[PDB]
């Protein structure tokens, strides 16, 4: 509970909800890499999730 | 319950048996909790994704 | 006069506290209180710093010192010589150096002679204390400061630990409090008066 | 049963030393002899006069009605030596004579209810039995050392010097030395009531009230389960897991055959083309020449001094490659907990744990590691890691007021964290006379 | 002691269970409806359960004042528990089933050696039959004794959305749960269930007999369904939010199948690998004993 | 000599799909699956007795390509390879062994390579004496043929 | 050839000594056995070893 006005307080709250909610796992970045190399290249590493 | 920032402490890991003839003796080793890796110099994952 | 026993300002004690800190567990809330809210419950806060691994009790490293042969670096009272093989030379380390050291720590406690003297004592005001630390103090706390759990009733950010302390100091089964307390042996003049601290 | 009641047996020599010289101070007729016939009537009536509550056993068989009078009234019997108690009273109908066995306790000599005597308590005997054994010259040395540490000179304590003989030495090991009067013959007389002053009535030789009251309080710190930090024995196993706290005794698995270690069951015999050290299974009588493939057992080494180096290697290899559970006893160690961060400072070997001298106590540190931050989501994995080889079975967790004063997110305790007990946080009140009492409860 | 009430320890009322439906609390019966069920073209078969090996860890008595009841409730429902399956706490508990032992289970859920006056507990016989069965969970982790997981979950589902003609029969079509939502609702209910004194519901599930049992199962059929759902949340794989009208809705992806991980790392509570090892051997005991 | 599958074993195939990385306790560790039951087994210990056969070493992540060998020594795992060529030859009791293949170069090497092994014969081996103090230590065989 | 009753590697010989020495017929001893005290002076004089 701070002392900034209700407009800026509303802006920061809505800007935070879309970051927490909208999800992108490590796998989604690993799925994109399989589209920029010779087909059949194999990726391993960071846990899917 | 949180992910550490500063580096931690290790046993550390050591390599041992590989070839097709061992003839081990079980002498020494660490009674203290340690780690033993089969393959020499692994840890291969150099790609960083910004 | 004969003068059998000598007097001291503050008592020592046989059992003390130890700690092993973890230098990576710091809370980002720098809390604050009053000066009399600080003094009474002060050094006890700096013995239980947030992020302490183990806090155990044992024999005092001071009272039983090398001036009386007693040596304890390991946690076990080890004396150098008491009972030993005679014709044969002594060993570098023996288990007998313990049964003999535990016999020697029993000697020092027996030949004791000390009288506690009220010294330094100061009195705080009701306006300068929290309503939780106010009831603990009888009227006058002994000058200097003491270490004790429950003295840190409401001064730790450790939210879980704060719970059991309040529960145990509520069930009427226990009552903590430091300072000048009421006594049976009172006003008994021995050139000077007997008070209970 | 109940491991209590029944009848109270004591050896005759223990009676004469403690009980006989103490009931003798008062003017009570010596304890009545147990009758060969039955006297379940006056057993306590003649015991009433003596106040001792003990009855001297002599000869014959104790009656059936006298067998139950001893059980109910809490009276004691002293037999010269007990090979058995069967024929002493002939347990008639129920089973007692020598079946549902005895136990071991202490009396503190409370069966006087008479003050000014029996000052010391139970715990002083425990310390004496804890002691190894002291020889005459060892006691003399021990007296000298404690004397010279405190400035008190001893020019010639405990020996007589004649000018035409040299320097002859006496012993210094008395016991309950009650200064009494000699008769012209030399034979010890009696108390000498009405004469002798009375100052020679007792006592244990200490500075009146001051020492006896100081010793009484100080003796209790010595026998406290927080000071005694000398743990015995170590179990050695090869199960591989990570545990938050130390003093984790890994219980023996479901189905094992517990074999007593012998200097015989390990024999050397030919297998294949070479000579090998071979195990011999006691219940089945088999070979197993290989260091591996042996049936799992629960070993227990008592003598870790006579074993050859080859036997120790077989023992320390079968634990690894066959999941044997081995055990040691003569090993003595002082354990202290170690913080997760930084790691270990000293590491020993599994070969030195089999050759260490009997009476040389080394320290081997145990890792705590209860509070340790787990790794991040993105990092390299692991491949078949840590194997731990040693385990305490004392157990070691002794002195801890509280442990790990860090909050787990958010308002709850971390798994396996303790708080201070409701005893070190209770300032009581003085006695109705002289010492500290509790709250009290309820 | 409180002796024992005939008809349950859960008919006492001093300690009950109320899910916090936002600003206003409610009853478990009242909450279940806000959820509807979507039948998908998937089918599960009710698989029989293997018996539990009898070999609870031996008695040790390390001095810890162990919060055994507190630890149990934490792993199943607790939010990101740590070291739940460590060996030391259970071993101490198993001492409890022993006839004639100075070790009483506190009413509040803390175990003691000897006793106390200021604290009332459960009569030694009620706890004796309790620890006879839940001490076994202790060693659920061992390579040899360890319990299943990918198959006990064919039961979770019938109960959560089990139609009555379905738990009458054997097979139930794979359902998809969906109910009204308040955004932080999944974590919010999980934060709340942790304080139910779930000890009370279990220490009497082994003491109640032939008739008193028939009445117990027919009343608390909800208090069970509740902790089952909150538990089945961590397991199912995908959480999809539907934005309709002015409403917002949470869909739990598949009630009856172990995805093996994640659920929603953010939208719900997650299960580590030392959790499937635990919650599994738990259900293997309550279910068997339950039916 | 070709040692077979001892007794209670189950033959499973290989796919990178059954070797995934997961989290247990406080560290990231590669986890097995065992398709005929679908379990976890987060460590190279307590793994069920399998007869895992590998057709090709293509997507063998060097970490999980190693973890199989580490499980052979601690769970009695019997594994297979089919694309390997070798020209091993019989050797006499004396003169022992000279060169030997590594237990890591036989798992993460190019498919085309032809490396040779070295095998022992020992029928004319000198036997031990009559009365003698026995020496300690034993000797291992890790790679057997199957032709013969 | 009795003081080595548990110190020799030779297996057959060990069991045999710990059998005829353990026997209810014979027994082995070493060191101070008893002492003869003095009449008037009261000191140890003739010691048996």
């Amino acid at each position: 509970a701070l002392n900034i006005d209700h407009f800026a307080a509303s802006v920061l709250n809505i800007n935070l909800r879309a970051l927490m909610e909208a999800n992108v796992t490590a796998d989604d970045r690993i799925k994109a890499l399989q589209a920029h190399s010779m087909i059949s290249t194999q990726f391993h590493g960071p846990n899917q999730g | 319950d949180d992910v550490g920032i500063m580096q931690q402490k290790k046993p550390p890991t050591v390599v041992q048996s590989r070839t097709d003839v061992f003839n081990e003796q079980f002498a020494n080793e660490a009674l203290h909790p340690m780690t033993k890796v089969i393959f020499n110099g692994l840890d291969v994952n150099t790609e960083v994704q910004p | 006069l004969s003068d059998d026993f000598k007097q001291i300002s503050d008592p020592k004690g046989y059992l003390t506290y130890s700690v092993k800190y973890e230098d990576q567990f710091t809370k980002k809330d720098k809390l604050r209180a009053s000066e009399a809210d600080d003094r009474i419950v002060g050094p006890t806060v700096n013995l239980f710093k947030y992020g302490a691994a183990v806090v155990n009790i044992d024999l005092n490293r001071d009272f039983f010192d090398t001036a009386t042969g007693i040596d304890l670096t390991k946690g076990i009272p080890l004396v150098q010589d008491l009972l030993v093989p005679i014709g044969v030379t002594a060993g570098a380390e023996q288990s007998a150096e313990y049964v003999s050291g535990l016999l020697m720590v029993l000697f020092k406690v027996m030949t004791d002679n000390r009288l506690v003297i009220v010294g330094e004592t100061t009195t705080p005001m009701s306006n300068t204390l929290s309503t939780v630390v106010n009831n603990v103090l009888r009227t006058t706390y002994h000058n200097n400061v003491g270490v004790n759990p429950a003295l840190l009733r409401d001064f730790t950010q450790v939210n879980w630990l704060n719970r059991d302390i309040t529960n145990m100091l509520q069930q009427a089964g226990t009552k903590y409090g430091l300072g000048l307390t009421e006594t049976r042996l009172d006003y008994v003049r021995l050139v000077k008066t007997i008070v209970g601290h | 049963d109940d491991l209590d009641e029944g009848i109270r047996m004591t050896t005759y020599d223990q009676y004469l030393s403690h009980i006989r010289e103490r009931l003798h101070i008062t003017n009570v007729p010596d304890p009545i002899y147990i009758t060969g016939a039955s006297t379940p009537d006056q057993i306590a009536a003649s015991v009433q006069a003596t106040h001792v509550a003990v009855v001297l056993y002599q000869s014959g068989v104790i009656n059936g009605s006298a067998s139950t009078y001893l059980r109910e009234n809490e009276v004691l019997v002293v037999m010269p030596d007990y090979y058995d108690v069967v024929s002493r009273f002939a347990n008639a109908n129920l089973q007692m004579n020598n079946n549902r066995y005895h136990e071991s306790v202490l009396e503190i000599a409370d069966i006087f209810d008479q003050a000014d005597f029996i000052q010391t308590s139970d715990a002083v005997r425990q310390l004496r039995a804890l002691m190894p054994t002291l020889s005459t010259s060892q006691i003399r040395h021990a007296i000298e050392r404690i004397a010279q540490i405190t400035d008190v000179d001893s020019t010639d304590y405990g020996k007589l010097t004649l000018r035409f003989l040299g320097t002859l030495t006496r012993s210094l090991k008395m016991q309950n030395a009650q200064i009494r009067r000699i008769r012209p013959d030399g034979t010890v007389l009696r108390y000498d009531d009405q004469i002798d002053i009375e100052a020679f009535r007792w006592s244990r030789y200490f500075l009146d009230e001051l020492r006896l009251r100081r010793l009484s309080v100080g003796l209790r710190l010595i026998t406290n389960p927080r000071i005694a930090r000398r743990f015995d024995g170590v179990r050695i196993m090869y199960l591989t897991d990570d545990d938050p706290d130390p003093d984790f005794v890994p219980d023996v698995p479901e189905g094992y055959v517990a074999v007593q270690y012998a200097h015989r069951l390990f024999s050397s015999s030919l297998a294949n083309k070479r000579n090998r050290v071979t195990y011999t299974h006691p219940p089945t009588g088999m070979a197993y020449p290989s260091p591996t493939g042996r049936p799992h057992v629960h070993m227990t080494i008592n003598e870790r001094a006579g074993m050859s180096k080859l036997v120790a290697d077989n023992i320390i290899a079968s634990v690894i490659k066959s999941n044997w559970v081995v055990d040691i006893h003569d090993i003595e160690y002082t354990a202290e907990v170690m913080t997760p961060s930084e790691g270990y400072t000293q590491h020993v070997d599994a070969e030195s744990i089999m050759t260490a001298p009997k009476g040389k106590l080394f320290h081997l540190q145990f890792m705590d590691g209860l509070l340790r931050p787990e790794p991040s989501a993105f990092d390299p994995p692991a491949s078949g890691e840590d194997m731990r080889l040693i385990y305490p079975l004392q157990p070691i967790s002794v002195a801890r007021s509280m442990r790990a004063i860090v909050n787990h997110n958010e308002v709850d305790r971390p798994r396996g964290a303790v708080a201070p007990s409701s005893y070190e946080m209770d300032t009581g009140t003085l006695s109705r006379n002289g010492d500290l009492l509790y709250s009290p409860v309820a | 002691m409180l002796q024992q009430p005939t008809g349950g320890y859960t008919t006492l009322e001093q300690f009950a269970f109320t899910i916090r439906n936002d600003g206003t609390n409610a009853t478990p019966t009242q909450f279940l409806q806000l959820l509807s069920y979507e039948a998908t073209e998937n089918e599960l078969v009710k698989k029989t359960i293997p018996t539990p090996e009898t070999h609870l860890p031996s008695a040790r008595n390390v001095p810890g004042n162990v919060y055994i009841e507190d630890a149990i409730t934490q792993a199943l429902f607790g939010i990101s528990a740590q070291n739940v399956n460590a060996h030391g706490y259970f071993s101490r508990l198993s001492a409890l089933a022993l006839p004639n032992t100075s070790a009483r289970l506190g009413l509040d859920g803390v175990i003691y050696n000897s006793e106390t006056i200021n604290i009332p507990f459960y009569d030694p016989a009620a706890v004796a039959n309790f620890a006879a069965t839940y001490a076994k969970l202790g060693n659920a982790s061992t390579p040899r004794y360890r319990a299943d997981m990918i198959d006990i979950y064919a039961h979770v589902g019938l109960e959560l959305a089990g139609t009555d003609a379905e738990r009458a029969a054997g097979v139930m079509p794979v359902k998809r749960a969906k109910f009204d939502s308040w955004e932080g609702s999944l974590i919010s209910l999980s934060r709340d269930v942790v304080n139910w004194k779930i000890l009370a519901f279990l220490i009497d599930l082994c003491s109640l007999e032939g008739e008193a049992l028939r009445a117990f199962k027919t009343r608390n059929r909800d208090v069970f369904r509740m902790m089952l759902f909150i538990m089945s949340t961590a397991v199912a794989a995908n959480v999809v939010n539907r934005k309709v009208t002015k409403r917002v809705d949470r869909v739990l992806e598949y009630i009856g199948v172990n995805s093996m991980r994640t659920a929603g790392r953010t939208a719900t509570i997650t299960y580590d690998l030392s959790r499937h090892e635990f919650a599994a051997k738990f259900l293997q005991l309550t279910f068997t004993r339950w039916n």
